[PDB]
């Protein structure tokens, strides 16, 4: 191990894996997650050949692009859960801009007071399809990044 | 403070009228059916007592409100069904026809139709 | 007009709180982080990017 | 706490008003929560509930003076601990109806 950064291993093996340099970080100690920097591609293989052999039956490895699978579900939520909450924002700025004998005369009255609120100011749907518009930008970046894993 | 946020301005303004009408709608049965005491057919002099008048302008103000957000013949239909249906509080009943003649536009013709139904 | 944009305000508030519940479960590790998830939030998302953003 | 570690409010975890930035907060929590083996959301769901019964206890519906300026300060903060997904909702609705009264 290395002190300094005690997250790194250096193999000293004094074969063909010399300077091969590895890290492991166990999260759920069933799952883990291993980064071989290796001196080429060649030496990458024969790493996980030696490594699927020493490992329980039904160790299921996976490489990984674009970072743990955990990672990318968070972020794909994040995303949405904004998304989600802009397109509310939408709706209740709307609903704001909407609300901005002698019985029979107050009647007919409230019944017009309650006719007014069938429509919406298109500039402000506008302004708010344009923040929204930023997050499916960033969800949608999320999504390929998910959909390749 | 109830009957101020019942009153459906703040309230037919948000909310689409589909589900507002079945919450009136039950509203009024559960107005009419709950608690059916004075279920004597002798309430005949306690009419002048739910006289429009002397009825509580609460009741009047709720009927006006429940009046607005729907319409007669719907209500006038949905009544002959209720009365038809199940037990009344006339009190409820009584002060609701004196409030509905008055407010809705001459349903008194429309009343006198299931009358001659009945 | 208004019934429209309710329609859809309250089919994004049905699948808002379905997503704040799954990360509250993500949260506790109730069910797992694995998959199914991945697989259920990559189904809202096909669901949205239909008739994504008319713009009138 | 009081087992794992010998004899809770973010004094606890800030240690005696050390400071109020979000992210010195944030690493407090991860601390408590990597000693006690408990996810942050928890401790987090915990520590504000508890701190909202202070707030809303010491002096009737309303509450419109400085417990709001508080208040929203508190909430500003549980907004970020939301985005950065450090708390649970449901273990602190649970932890809110355990308090039941004090709230208004």
């Amino acid at each position: 191990i290395i002190k300094e950064f005690p997250e790194v291993y250096f193999c000293e093996r004094p074969g063909s894996f010399y300077g091969t340099l590895f890290t492991w970080k166990q999260r759920t100690p069933f799952e883990g997650i291993l980064i071989i920097y290796s001196r080429n591609q060649t030496v990458m293989f024969q790493c996980l050949h030696n490594l699927i052999r020493i490992l329980p039956i039904n160790c299921f490895l996976k490489n990984l692009k674009s970072g743990s699978e955990n990672f990318l579900i968070d972020n794909m939520a994040f995303t949405l859960e904004k998304e989600l909450v802009t397109l509310s924002s939408l709706s209740s700025a709307i609903a704001k801009h909407e609300s901005n004998p002698y019985r029979k005369e107050l009647q007919r009255e409230k019944k017009k007071m309650l006719q007014t609120n069938l429509k919406v100011s298109g500039a402000l749907y506008r302004e708010i399809t344009l923040k929204v518009a930023e997050v499916q930008l960033k969800s949608d970046f999320a999504a390929q990044k998910l959909s390749n894993l | 403070c109830w009957f101020g946020v019942f009153s459906g301005h703040t309230l037919g303004s948000v909310i689409s009228t589909d589900p507002l009408k079945r919450f009136f709608s039950h509203t009024l049965t559960q107005i009419l059916t709950h608690s059916p005491v004075l279920k004597a057919s002798d309430a005949v002099q306690m009419q002048r007592e739910w006289s429009f008048a002397r009825t509580h302008p609460l009741l009047t103000s709720l009927y006006r409100r429940l009046f607005v957000m729907l319409s007669a013949e719907e209500l006038v239909g949905h009544l002959q069904e209720v009365l038809e249906t199940q037990e009344v509080h006339w009190q409820r009943v009584l002060s609701f026809v004196s409030a509905l003649v008055v407010c809705f536009p001459e349903a008194q013709q429309l009343l006198e139709d299931w009358v001659a139904r009945l | 007009r208004v019934q429209y944009l309710r329609q859809i305000h309250a089919n994004h508030e049905t699948l808002l709180r379905e997503v704040q519940t799954l990360r509250d479960r993500l949260c506790t590790e109730d069910e797992a982080s694995s998959c199914a998830t991945a697989q259920r939030l990559l189904q809202v998302y096909r669901q949205l990017r239909h008739p994504s953003l008319i713009l009138l | 706490l009081l087992e794992v570690e010998g004899p809770v409010i973010d004094c606890d975890s800030s240690e005696a008003y050390a400071n109020h930035s979000s992210s010195f907060i944030g690493s407090a929590l991860q601390d408590q929560a990597s000693r006690l083996g408990v996810p942050v959301g928890i401790l987090s769901a915990g520590m504000v509930a508890s701190s909202v019964g202070q707030i809303c206890t010491a002096p009737p519906v309303l509450l419109t003076v400085e417990q709001r300026k508080k208040l929203s300060s508190l909430l500003e903060f549980a907004q970020y601990l939301l985005a950065h997904s450090m708390f649970s909702r449901l273990s602190f609705c649970q932890e809110l109806w355990k308090i039941q009264s004090s709230l208004l």
